[PDB]
């Protein structure tokens, strides 16, 4: 069995995890054996300075101490997991403060036994207390069209509602009290008592078992942390140990084959019945849904200046490139990722025909003329019904920027029908369609030339379309300056 | 192989830390100048060096060193045997100029109060 | 955007609009002779 | 004039301490080897191989 784990643990560090997750989950014993061989590799790692072999083995650490079903009083594993990642506070940023937010857990974890993982069944469920209410929400913002079929029959499992918070409130004492008391309490006997009780007492004994595991983590010792808990679970109310695994949390699944993320505040209403907290939003996604990254630019600066949904809830986006093995790898993957990855978004400075400014962001592009007279059209329907491109006269500065600050200008007039702006600090291939020769057909002399920073002036008496993120249905026209330079709802990569 | 710029960099700064961040420096272009810790005025046609130093969530300090009485010389104080002494006297004996060869210094090193 | 026009029956203003939601009324009789605008009439919610 | 007038290793190491109340490491716990990130050079003015050599 030990040989086992090593073995698996050598080929998860190269479905690997969730074979991990579904070995150690057999024995109550399989537990223990896999985190001291985490912390031998671990040591290696301190003792040898290879930078990047950490954060997974931090990322094991605190998900199996989260699922171990008890830690035995003479086994000092915790201890000698403190000690070795004290030890990584010498280490360039990030390592330090992914150990210092692992210390933390690992002392939520000596002083309450089984806190974390109450906290996020807790939560994750709904069914927290009148002190510390919380919630969280998943939403599976799904294409019919482009899933497939076994995603499609996963996302319903995952909907379905297994658990009732009867259920919930018996599996949470019952790891409360298993994380605690191990082996010398009766889970058989617990369980059977507390079938037969209500809901309401239920929901009163796990309010007082969470305040009581809150406060427990609360006392700066940690020897006496265990006892003032293991005493008061005693007045609240040897075997065999049982591995309780993580309920399902609450997940709902709407039909997305929209492109704006509109759909969630339809959603909202249902929520204004179904009442910081947390909204799970797991967006799955093609090649071409480049247009989610365009809602996502509304979601985040209409949202910022319109605050609607981030009145109660933290959104987080998770990006799925696309119970069952499928199922059970989404849900610990958005258990167990916590960390974002912001995009960069562009900023332009307008100056519009009438003379207003506001500064906006284009996430993925900015086309301008021909192209975007042509979207405005595609975005017409009945006016495309009742409604060549004579060329925009722009004199163009371009700057070409450079970490050493030394930028390097260069201009010049031109009579360009059009001009998009196309992703590679980051670089901005840009295209400039002259026209040679005005005429309807004008001579195309499309321009491929790289440049980071812009400035585009247009005549007052040649308004320009332009279009940013090739959003079609919102083309602004009438402006005469342009200046461009590179500039909660996150989207989330597990590394 | 032609040598065609430089520059150099303290490590530790002039308070006891050392560099992290981001930094860029002008090139002097080719002594007491090869161990110039300056950089160079010309931003205009110098060549530039970008580098990082990674960051730390706290300063690295570097302590002073504490005075601690040295046994190895207070209680050694018997002449050393004559040849040993010979060699050392014999060494110490030419001219600054004289490049010290490996031995010699762990010799001296050792012999660090005589 | 313009979609629509309408010379005015005494000659004196003419109108026109389009996606602009909005009804540029101008005059063609000006106190100085140009061409000006009397009046945008605005409030409808879609375009004109 | 009137411009005005202007520790140990016990202190500034990591270890026998909480980690509550670290605010300083010293230079002599840190064990990883020196290591630095190069970027790129840049010369406005064009004057073959070339090869940047730290030491």
């Amino acid at each position: 069995t030990e040989d086992r784990i090593q073995h698996a643990l050598e080929r998860c560090l190269h479905l690997n995890c969730w074979s991990l997750q579904e070995l150690v989950s057999r024995d109550p014993g399989h537990f223990l054996i896999l985190l001291e061989q985490i912390l031998q590799k671990t040591r290696e790692v301190q003792e040898k300075g290879t930078y990047d072999l950490l954060a997974p083995l931090a990322l094991l650490f605190y998900s199996t101490v989260l699922c171990t079903p008890h830690f035995p009083p003479d086994s000092d594993l915790l201890l000698k997991a403190a000690r070795t990642y004290h030890r990584f506070l010498t280490w360039p940023v990030p390592y330090c403060s992914i150990c210092q937010e692992l210390l933390t857990f690992i002392d939520a974890e000596l002083k309450a036994p089984g806190i974390s993982y109450q906290r996020l069944v807790r939560a994750e469920q709904g069914l927290s207390t009148r002190s510390h209410r919380s919630s969280t929400v998943t939403v599976l913002l799904l294409n019919p069209v482009e899933v497939q079929a076994e995603f499609l029959d996963v996302a319903d499992k995952l909907s379905t509602p297994g658990p009732s918070p009867h259920s919930a409130y018996i599996t949470l004492l019952l790891h409360a009290f298993q994380a605690t008391f191990g082996a010398h309490c009766d889970l058989s006997g617990l369980h059977r008592r507390l079938q037969s009780k209500t809901l309401a007492e239920l929901e009163a004994i796990f309010t007082e078992t969470a305040e009581a595991q809150e406060l427990a983590s609360g006392i700066g010792d940690a020897a006496e942390a265990r006892q003032w808990l293991r005493t008061k679970l005693q007045a609240v109310g040897p075997g065999k140990l049982r591995t309780i695994p993580i309920p399902v949390a609450r997940c709902y699944t709407y039909s997305w084959n929209q492109d704006s993320f509109d759909i969630l505040q339809e959603i909202l209403l249902k929520e204004q019945e179904l009442l910081a907290s947390t909204l799970r939003v797991v967006v799955f996604g093609s090649d071409r849904i480049g247009k989610v990254a365009r809602a996502y630019s509304n979601l985040r600066r209409l949202e910022n200046n319109r605050p609607l949904l981030t009145r109660f809830f933290k959104l987080q986006f998770f990006y799925v490139p696309v119970l069952p093995i499928l199922a059970d790898m989404l849900l610990y993957y958005c258990r167990f990722a916590a960390r974002p990855v912001l995009l960069q978004v562009y900023q332009t400075e307008l100056t519009f025909i009438t003379g207003e400014k506001t500064t906006e962001i284009f996430i993925h592009s900015l086309e301008l003329g021909h192209s975007a007279a042509t979207r405005a059209i595609k975005a017409s329907g009945p006016g495309s019904k009742r409604l060549e491109a004579v060329p925009l006269t722009l004199q163009i500065i371009y700057s070409k920027g450079a970490i050493s600050g030394r930028s390097r200008w260069s201009n010049m007039e031109k009579l360009c029908t059009s001009v998009n702006l196309s992703k590679a600090t980051e670089a901005l291939t840009l295209n400039l369609t002259e026209v040679v020769k005005r005429q309807g057909f004008n001579q195309i002399s499309t321009s491929q030339i790289k440049v980071d920073k812009v400035q585009i002036i247009g005549s007052n008496s040649c308004p320009f379309a332009v279009c940013l993120d090739q959003d079609e249905r919102k083309i602004l026209q009438s402006v005469i300056r342009c200046e461009v330079s590179p500039c909660c709802l996150p989207i989330m990569t597990f590394s | 192989a032609q040598l065609l710029y430089y520059v150099n960099l303290l490590l530790i700064d002039h308070r006891f830390l050392l560099r992290h961040g981001e930094y860029v420096l002008h090139m002097w272009q080719l002594n007491a100048d090869k161990l110039t810790s300056a950089t160079n005025p010309d931003k205009e046609n110098s060549m530039s060096i970008s580098i990082l130093l990674d960051n730390y969530c706290h300063p690295i300090a570097l302590p002073k060193h504490r005075p601690t009485p040295d046994p190895e010389g207070d209680r050694v104080r018997a002449e050393m045997p004559n040849q040993l002494r010979k060699q050392l006297e014999a060494i110490i004996a030419t001219d600054p100029l004289n490049p010290l060869t490996a031995e010699d210094k762990e010799l001296l090193w050792h012999f660090r109060y005589e | 955007w313009v979609m629509t026009c309408a010379y005015a029956p005494s000659g004196n203003y003419v109108a026109c609009g389009g996606l602009d939601n909005i009804c540029s009324i101008y005059n063609l009789k000006t106190r100085e002779g140009n061409v000006r605008v009397s009046r945008e009439l605005a409030g409808h919610t879609g375009y004109l | 004039e009137e411009w005005p007038l202007v520790g140990y290793h016990e202190q500034l190491t990591i270890h026998g301490k909480d980690h509550e109340s670290v605010f300083t490491v010293s230079l002599w716990d840190c064990d990883r080897k020196f290591r630095v990130k190069i970027r790129g050079i840049d010369i406005p003015v064009l004057p073959l191989t070339v090869f940047v050599e730290a030491n």
